[PDB]
DNA sequence: ATCAATATCCACCTGCAGATACTACCAAAAGTGTATTTGGAAACTGCTCCATCAAAAGGCATGTTCAGCTGATTCAGCTGAACATGCCTTTTGATGGAGCAGTTTCCAAATACACTTTTGGTAGTATCTGCAGGTGGATATTGAT
DNA sequence: ATCAATATCCACCTGCAGATACTACCAAAAGTGTATTTGGAAACTGCTCCATCAAAAGGCATGTTCAGCTGAATCAGCTGAACATGCCTTTTGATGGAGCAGTTTCCAAATACACTTTTGGTAGTATCTGCAGGTGGATATTGAT
């Protein structure tokens, strides 16, 4: 009995994800391929995600990612930043910013 | 007795501010704002606590994103201090109008 | 005492491939839980409506593999289509 | 239940001071004094919106109290996904 | 050949309801058969989440009622309340 | 036989309604009134953008409803506008509309 | 030998174009350019010609919504005249940015 | 006379859009740069209505496939079906 | 002011592209009737967590002062609007053919279904640890001179 | 540039809130295995409707001229930043109690067929007409003097 998880090499829950499409009323059926492929999608994208925070998180002397370095990861990474551009990540704060024009002197 | 020139103090608190991720609006006055408001649609309503944090949290990252927008209207106008104006142009152009 | 189900443990699995000293609080697994959910929605839900549009009522691999080159920008869906056809390729070959 | 509070212009919570900070993490290096109701005005929008939503979601539940999921659901329809409270 | 079904006959209808001697371009009756099948998806949309959220397998006119409230602004969201509230009323006492 | 349209007491289709919620994944089950409700409100808007696009048509010496009639409709009602704030109505073109400021100094 | 002033045709042509709907752009030039950016993902694409249509219209209608908020930056910046950075505040605030 | 096909959307024709647009004075620069959001603006439609139309096996690209990739974009089209 | 160029308005005319009425038809809803499944309200009640309150901890309100920003004024020079027409690109329509779409086919993979194993969640009790917030104390940054 | 007020930066430092750790259980997953149904791919093909092109149409490239707009410079006035000061309001920890949510019982309403009737879409065909352009003539607008 090995899991259908295992079976495709995946952290991520098949089974769970099989399941949610069915309850989830997307289609009258769901191929057995489709969790399957859901579960990597989402795997790949969660590594990605926790890859740069947790980099963040190291620049901050830091060994809790805590939500302001996922909100400096997928905001200082472009791809991330649009997938995600209509989020909000609670306590995530924003980007060191000023304009040009604010600064002192000349 | 010593004095920062204006402005200063003022980047010093923009760097602060863009540091740190806290809620800045106070917790108590936020939540009868919110209750006050809620009350005028229906009566007798209860919150979880988490609720009025939900929309703490979502109403400040509102209003600090609408200030950037707002800044670049001033800025845009050769300005440095934000106004009404660019408020409102920076509401029109987002299509809350 | 109801049951609530999370991606947490497998967040925390794949946290700990990426960056095995590096620990998560429970409020930013909670952000990882809603993204989680979140980008499930969103995929399918694109893969409800392409099945639809093309009069089908299956969704299949092919179906979720559009709808993530619909949703994912440039260089995202390039991976997350070779990582999911993988996972199948694998998957077939497996039972 | 014997009495409860009436609520009043609590939209003067939202000081000076709280404002301006919110200002400054948006880069807001000057203001001038007409911003400050301005900002009132737009919140109140802003929550009256949310918050008609987030009750509607509770009123069809029926419960007598918001949940923060009610608030989340209402955040995801106007485009204003919030991550971090359930949702 | 196929079927291509459309809401144009009943958009005619309750044009002629509306404003009898006045007619209607194909290209505007295509308009109107998009807004009509926009909204219905909007609404049944909405209806569908509403019925999740709250664990119930089954879409009732209870659910289209909050999916209009959450859609439509003040005045509109109340005459299509009304409008709908009349109808089911109409077709309960009827035999 | 008498259709669920005439016992409702509207012009717009129930049966067809109640059919297009069943195929639509929306839930597992469909309750009897829904069609009759959602049908009443798609009518309902329907008559109100006839209405005011029947008027526009009026105004502009016409018997024929085009799509600038729906589009000068539209966008001239507060609400109506709001609802398609982000649709497109081809060949609608727009409302005659010139900042003041543009106006020559009479 | 008659002349009219500047900005006395440009008033002319925002009260023509106002009132009527057809598109601005000749038919065919926009054609080319759809088969260009398609030839990009897919070689040997055909088109419906409602396709091309359809495009032009959604393409045209953002234009011209584009131009009003364009417009809106150069008079907030106390101009009539458009200029790049007024498109490129518009589309700033519009989040396409 | 080879022309750039981007260069068949003339200043002209930018000059009436603008025009629509209640727009009076235009500065010479602006033709270029409308002539590039036009270009990103198909882009990504285009990108989305081809996929759709891979996605059927068509060699077509459809009024539909078009419709859909506006809808997703949040520029929904009445007036082609859908 | 007058005056003339030229745009704009309106009444009337009319061919035809596009709207509409009608018949015969058929596949396909939409409806009627009878057998069967189940979703969810109600009714009771464990028990989380919300409203509420007393004490403790720190941000807010206010007035004074003046730095420097905004908005007005003026001005020159740059830059875009207006202008007329034949070159040349687009539009129009006429015609072969690509592929979309309609039809039939048949099996790989879908759902269903019932015992069989596994596991993710919690729940109760325990020890562990990253870091926030306190401190002092050396190194900038800022603004007067 | 030099001096001095004060913000800033670490480095270390104790408490502890929140995170991680097991031991035990268990309801509901998830898997396994077999019988039953079917979605959609695959293959053939008819006919739209699409790319192409010849002849016709009519919009735009072009360079000149200068009106009037944009942006630089200058500056008075006053608004908004900074900071001192006095103290109210929020934050934080503790506690009876409303309503949410967990479990189970029971029926009104929905699905599932199959069969019976109809309606909405198409299609062939002929029939009809609102109004886009064209004309012709008065009248308004704009710009020159
Ligand atoms: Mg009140």
């Amino acid at each position: 009995a090995k899991t259908r998880s295992s079976r495709a090499g995946l952290q991520f829950p098949v089974g769970r994800v099989h399941r949610l499409l069915r309850k989830g009323n997307y289609a009258e059926r769901v191929g057995a391929g489709a969790p399957v492929y859901l579960a990597a999608v989402l795997e790949y994208l969660t590594a990605e995600i926790l890859e740069l925070a947790g980099n963040a998180a190291r620049d901050n002397k830091k060994t809790r990612i805590i939500p302001r370095h996922l909100q400096l990861a997928v905001r200082n990474d472009e791809e991330l930043n649009k997938l995600l551009g209509r989020v909000t990540i609670a306590q995530g704060g924003v980007l060191p910013n000023i304009q040009s024009v604010l600064l002192p002197k000349k | 007795p010593h004095r920062y020139r204006p402005g200063t103090v003022a980047l010093r608190e923009i760097r602060r501010y863009q540091k740190s991720t806290e809620l800045l609006i106070r917790k108590l006055p936020f939540q009868r704002l919110v209750r006050e408001i809620a009350q005028d649609f229906k009566t007798d309503l209860r919150f979880q606590s988490s609720a009025v944090m939900a929309l703490q949290e979502a109403s400040e990252a509102y209003l600090v994103a609408l200030f950037e927008d707002t800044n670049l209207c001033a800025i845009h106008a050769k300005r440095v201090t934000i106004m009404p104006k660019d408020i409102q142009l920076a509401r029109r152009i987002r299509g809350e109008r | 005492k109801t049951r609530k189900e999370s991606y947490a443990i497998y967040v925390y699995k794949v946290l700990k491939q990426v960056h095995p000293d590096t620990g998560i609080s429970s409020k930013a697994m909670s952000i990882m839980n809603s993204f989680v959910n979140d980008v499930f929605e969103r995929i399918a839900g694109e893969a409800s409506r392409l099945a639809h549009y093309n009069k089908r009522s299956t969704i299949t691999s092919r179906e979720i593999q559009t709808a993530v080159r619909l949703l994912l920008p440039g260089e995202l869906a390039k991976h997350a289509v070779s990582e999911g056809t993988k996972a199948v390729t694998k998957y077939t070959s497996a039972k | 239940k014997r009495h409860r509070k009436v609520l009043r212009d609590n939209i003067q919570g939202i000081t000076k001071p709280a404002i301006r900070r919110l200002a400054r993490r948006g880069g807001v290096k000057r203001i001038s004094g007409l911003i400050y109701e301005e900002t009132r005005g737009v919140l109140k929008v802003f929550l009256e919106n949310v918050i008609r939503d987030a009750v509607t979601y509770t009123e069809h539940a029926k419960r007598k109290t918001v949940t923060a999921m009610d608030v989340v659901y209402a955040l995801k329809r106007q485009g204003r996904t919030l991550y971090g409270f359930g949702g």
